[PDB]
RNA sequence: AAUCCGGUUAAUAUUCCGGAACCAGAAGGUGGAACACGGCAACGUAAAUGAAGUUGGAGACGUCGGCGGGAGCCCUGGGAAGAGUUCUCUUUUCUUUUUAACAAACCACACCCUGAAAUCGGUUUAUCCGGAGCUAGGGUAUGGUGUUUGGAA
């Protein structure tokens, strides 16, 4: 049959999405699902995390904190290259830094 | 809703104070699916055998308000 | 030829990254568990920190306290140094029984703590002991 | 210049050589590579990686003038290599060169 | 930030009833937890101190095309119940055959380890990947998914 939405909400937009099912009355309706979650990215180079659920900020608030990082320095909010990248970069300009100091001395 | 395959948990969650009702459900399988009521979850147990499904029915404390078929 | 026992090597992945360690043993030649470059290795997972004379004797020994710890890693995941620390305990002390064994670990992971804590008490390998920025 | 590339390729065809970053790391770390060669567009972090790996490990480092594609067709290979080693030069005298 | 199913009225239903859940805030009690560990690693756990200060991400986002998956509708076989047809042939014709939110476990695009490739290999419907590591093997994570159950007959 045809089904009608459930909220007094017309015109079907980015918050007005809806999902058929299959009632145990044998009825068809509608339940608004809501937006999916994206899983947050890198700020050194923009590709998402990996290991970390897809959520909502809200729902993202009701995870453990063992759900949420990733058990490393950086973690949680730089990725394993970008952590990589980090870590080459900190010991390959102190080397120079060093040899540069030595120069100068 | 739980499902619980561990006898004597389904016990202890029986004598939890929270615990309130216990259902007995009998299923065209002859499984018996004692359901408990607790204040967030529904504690269901399945178990195959009918008489493991008798010695669980007395081993319920008393004060716990078992129910018959639903 | 780069890796020799005493060599102070950083690591690059894994929940202890970025962090200094001494190789106690390597064993590059392989292993039935161990079939690569893996050296054992002993670093420092909470660095020591800065000690006060004003603070109190009891603080300052809980800021020099170092734990450390002792795992394998791969040669390339690991990252050789210049610096090499030639610490007498943590030189063979590593085997295959310490590794399987958890009380023989936890045993020789305290030894380790209380050999880098007499380093640092006697002011040696200072880099080795000061974390690095990332 | 070309004398450079001759020796290289004389090496590639005689000596033994790996022609890979990996590998040439594997060998830096086991002391083996007497010298390598770094392409000029290679990036620069890759560049200093393999530079410190090269002082650490006493080992020759030469900056080749062209790119990855420019290296790879030195190389005769199909394919553009970003930096290669030189374990031994063969019947090339690259070594010293 | 957070609700579904069934029923109820002459007139209200995601609001009332019965059942089953979710979110936010607030304090405590009991038990377990001890400035924690195990995995070389892609990580993981019931716990696994964080005063101030410093920092980032999610939230936070255009348009077109193809591909594959799922859900509902449609088509359809066997079976079951009811109704129509009949001397004849028709194991016929028509109607009905349902499983919500919410939970639990299990269960492949990205990454790593061994590996070191050309004889160039893998490989998209739509030729891209690779000396910035190939094939292969083994793991890691987002697991609408369905694989069963609870709800729930």
């Amino acid at each position: 049959q045809r089904v009608t939405y459930r909220r007094r909400l017309a015109y079907n937009t980015r918050s007005n999405r809806t999902r058929i099912i299959k009632t145990p009355g044998n009825n068809i309706r509608y339940l608004h699902i809501k937006k999916l979650g994206t899983i947050p990215r890198c700020g050194d180079t923009g590709v998402p995390l990996q290991g970390i659920p897809a959520l909502r900020p809200r729902e993202f608030a009701r995870l453990s904190h063992n759900k949420k990082t990733v058990q490393r320095a950086y973690g949680g909010c730089l990725s394993a290259n970008a952590v990589k990248d980090r870590i080459v970069r900190a010991f390959l300009i102190e080397e120079q830094k060093i040899v540069k100091q030595k120069l100068k001395q | 809703p739980r499902q619980i395959s561990d006898i004597k948990q389904f016990l202890e969650i029986a004598r939890r104070k929270d615990a309130t009702s216990a259902r007995i459900k009998k299923n065209t399988n002859k499984d018996v699916k004692f359901k408990l009521r607790c204040s967030k979850y529904l504690y269901t147990l399945v178990v195959a055998d009918a008489k493991k499904a008798e010695k669980l029915r007395q081993s319920l404390p008393p004060d716990l308000t078992v129910t018959e078929v639903g | 030829k780069i890796l020799k026992p005493g060599k102070v090597a950083l690591i690059t992945r894994g929940r202890f990254a970025g962090k200094k360690v001494v190789i106690l043993q390597a064993i590059d030649q392989g292993s039935k568990s161990h079939p690569f470059g893996h050296a054992v290795v002993a670093g420092v997972e909470r660095y020591p920190l800065k000690v006060t004379k004003s603070m109190g004797a009891k603080r300052i020994a809980r800021r020099s306290r170092v734990k450390p710890f002792i795992k394998v890693v791969n040669y390339n995941h690991l990252m050789p140094t210049r610096y090499a620390l030639e610490l007498d305990n943590l030189k063979g002390l590593i085997t295959a029984d310490t590794f399987k064994e958890p009380t023989q670990r936890s045993a020789a992971r305290k030894t380790v703590k209380k050999t880098f804590e007499e380093k640092y008490q006697s002011g040696k390998s200072a880099w080795f002991f000061t974390p690095l920025r990332f | 210049g070309d004398t450079i590339n001759s020796k290289l390729a004389l090496t590639m065809k005689s000596g033994k050589y790996v022609l890979g970053y990996k590998s040439t790391l594997k060998t830096l770390r086991s002391g083996k590579a007497k010298l390598i060669l770094i392409a000029a567009n290679a990036p620069p972090l890759r560049k200093s990686e393999l530079e410190y790996y090269a002082m650490l490990s006493r080992c020759s480092v030469h900056h080749y003038s062209g790119n990855n594609i420019d290296l790879g067709t030195a190389c005769g290979k199909l394919f553009r290599v970003g930096v290669l080693a030189v374990i031994d030069a063969g019947d090339s005298d690259i070594l010293a060169a």
